């Protein structure tokens, strides 16, 4: 019952992307899948769809000479593919699984979308710095992620085993043109001495991932 | 095209409405689902087929519809009900999903909390890769507005600062962050760096010494 998707990626205008949708259960079953973009700070904006069950497509009029939307069942992954990129298709791009059985049918199962950046910036991955506990810093611990291009990273704790007590900032957008963030954990002090703490940064549009070791 | 008002407002505990307008061609011969985007984050089903909530959903959201237009209610407002919600809909003539603009609701009266301030300075590594950034942590506030300034010993430091804009903790407080990087010679001079957060008209001021 969850719809996986990557981060994702970096486009010059006038290029092409390809979304990738899969599907946990192994199946699409007799459900649509929908492409749905969100352009950072706007509203919803449905692109296509399609009921993979029976290769039943549509796309949005606004997209027709630019949108192609697949699906393939071997992998129970959907795709859509914008061409022509502009500088206005650099959004999140959502697939999201519907709620018939091939008509009242809704989006019910969301991805965690696809940020697509059309830029003609080169690509940078980032510099991951720890921010060490002290008597300073329950204590606080983090990790800094510098200086990377374009959006998003994301960040995880001990590949997954911490969450409690952990936040990660929004970036901010330096004026070199390049990004910066962090994540921070609250954690009880006594833990400082008793386990350790990575933190997994992962930049999937320059295919990076850094395991960061954070000691007091 | 399919419309709502670009914001609502209550008091926690009070009820909400949001409606969405449409057209013959779209609600008028469709059904209606709604759907729920807490900041940074995908956006959720919260009603489907006009008044139908999926498993897991709160039953203080509830729909309803009628001819062109749609109603999404919300009572009991909770500051985790502060996000933009969405209709969305099906015009089989075009053969498209079509949403609404979104409304953003605001839980107003919170109670204020004055802002905790952590400060970080360079990590050995950075210092050792011959740059040097100190990282200003802001958090458990509302409301979430706050104005972050930076001093190196009793000078005020305006270049090489950046702040982020204040998003919510999981407890619906608010978190910032701030940066200050440094040249070397201002790395090699000062004696500490202090963060000061102005909230409210009050200023929390952290200073570390490397
Ligand atoms: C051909 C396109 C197949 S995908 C599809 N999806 C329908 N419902 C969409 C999910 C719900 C929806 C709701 C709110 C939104 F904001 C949103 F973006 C999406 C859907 N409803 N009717 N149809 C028919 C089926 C028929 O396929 C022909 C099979 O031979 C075609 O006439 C569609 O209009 C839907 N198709």
């Amino acid at each position: 019952v969850q719809l996986q998707e990557s981060g994702a990626e970096v486009k010059k205008p006038g290029s092409s992307v390809r979304v990738s949708c899969k599907a946990s259960g192994g199946t699409f079953d007799s459900y649509s899948i929908h492409w749905v973009r969100q352009a950072p700070g706007q509203g919803l904006e449905w692109m296509g769809g399609i009921i993979p069950a029976f290769g039943t497509l549509s796309s949005a009029q606004d997209f027709q000479a630019r949108v192609t939307i697949s699906a393939d069942k071997s992998t129970s992954t959907a795709y859509m593919e914008l061409s022509g990129l502009r500088s206005e298709d650099t959004a999140v791009y959502y697939c999201a699984r519907g709620s018939h059985l091939y008509p009242n049918d809704a989006l019910a199962i969301w991805g965690q979308g696809t940020l697509v950046t059309v830029s003609s910036a080169s690509t940078k991955g980032p510099s991951v710095f720890p921010l060490a506990p002290s008597s300073k810093s329950t204590a606080a611990l983090g990790c800094l992620v510098k200086d990377y291009f374009p959006e998003p990273v994301t960040v995880s704790w001990n590949s997954g085993a911490l969450t409690s007590g952990v936040h990660t900032f929004p970036a901010v957008l330096q004026s070199s043109g390049l990004y910066s963030l962090s994540s921070v954990v609250t954690v009880p002090s006594s833990s400082l001495g008793t386990q350790t703490y990575i933190c997994n940064v992962n930049h999937k549009p320059s295919n990076t991932k850094v395991d960061k070791r954070v000691e007091p | 095209v399919v419309t709502q008002p670009p914001s609502v407002s209550a008091a926690p505990g009070q009820k909400v409405t949001i409606s969405c307008s449409g057209s013959n061609s779209d609600i008028g011969n469709n059904y209606v689902s709604w759907y729920q985007q807490l900041p940074g984050t995908a956006p959720k089903l919260l009603i489907y087929d006009n008044n139908k909530r999926p498993s897991g959903i709160p039953d203080r959201f509830s729909g309803s519809k009628s001819g062109t237009s749609a109603t999404l209610a919300i009572t009991g407002l909770q500051a985790g009900d502060e996000a933009d919600y969405y209709c969305g809909t099906w015009d089989i003539s075009l053969s498209a999903g079509l949403f609404g603009g979104g409304t953003k609701v605001t839980v107003l009266g919170q109670p204020k909390a004055a802002p905790s301030v952590t400060l970080f300075p360079p990590s050995s590594e950075e210092l050792q890769a011959n740059k040097a950034t100190l990282v200003c942590l802001i958090s458990d506030f509302y409301p979430g507005a706050v104005t972050v300034a930076w001093k190196a010993d009793s000078s005020p430091v305006k270049a090489g600062v950046e702040t982020t804009t204040p998003s919510k903790q999981s407890n619906n407080k608010y978190a910032a962050s701030s940066y200050l990087s440094l040249t070397p010679e201002q790395w090699k001079s000062h004696r500490s760096y202090s963060c000061q957060v102005t909230h409210e008209g009050s200023t929390v001021e952290k200073t570390v010494a490397p």
